[PDB]
């Protein structure tokens, strides 16, 4: 049990670290998805707004 | 022309208004994510709180 | 930019027709 605990603790710590890595990667995806949407629909949708004007004339 | 102008205005309004809806709400989602993550961080803080010579003498001589 | 593929065609027709006339007007002598 001491080893099972160290192992479970390694697993708990692993999961805390894995969660930490994923806390970081979820935030990176939360920020990257955010940034990509924020820049991508905001720019390309803006480019389609610009289409409204670009294709006028 | 009624068909083209009507459809492209439907495009503008409906779709991009909708796109900003998406922007807003997805931002809400991400904010939820980050705030709840930080809250877990503070929880972990609290829980781990629950889980809890001779040279000196001669120097003193000379310096004093 | 289909709006202008279509506007292009309209203006193309307007000029082609004006041009057809420019060419005829000169061709007529």
């Amino acid at each position: 049990l001491s080893d099972k605990l160290k192992e479970a603790e390694t697993r708990a710590e692993f999961a805390e670290r894995s969660v930490t890595k994923l806390e970081k990667s979820i935030d990176d995806l939360e920020d990257e998805l955010y940034a990509q949407k924020l820049k991508y629909k905001a720019i390309s949708e803006e480019l389609d707004h610009a289409l409204n004007d670009m294709t006028s004339i | 022309l009624n068909e083209l102008q009507a459809l492209i205005e439907a495009h503008f309004e409906n779709r991009k208004k909708e796109e900003e809806e998406l922007v807003s709400l997805k931002d809400r989602i991400e904010r939820r994510r980050a705030e709840r993550a930080e809250q877990q961080r503070i929880r972990n803080e609290r829980e781990k709180e629950r889980q809890n010579g001779k040279r000196q003498t001669e120097r003193e001589k000379k310096k004093k | 930019m289909d709006a202008i593929k279509k506007k292009m065609q309209m203006l193309k027709l307007d000029k082609e027709n004006a041009l057809d006339r420019a060419e005829q007007a000169e061709a007529d002598k």
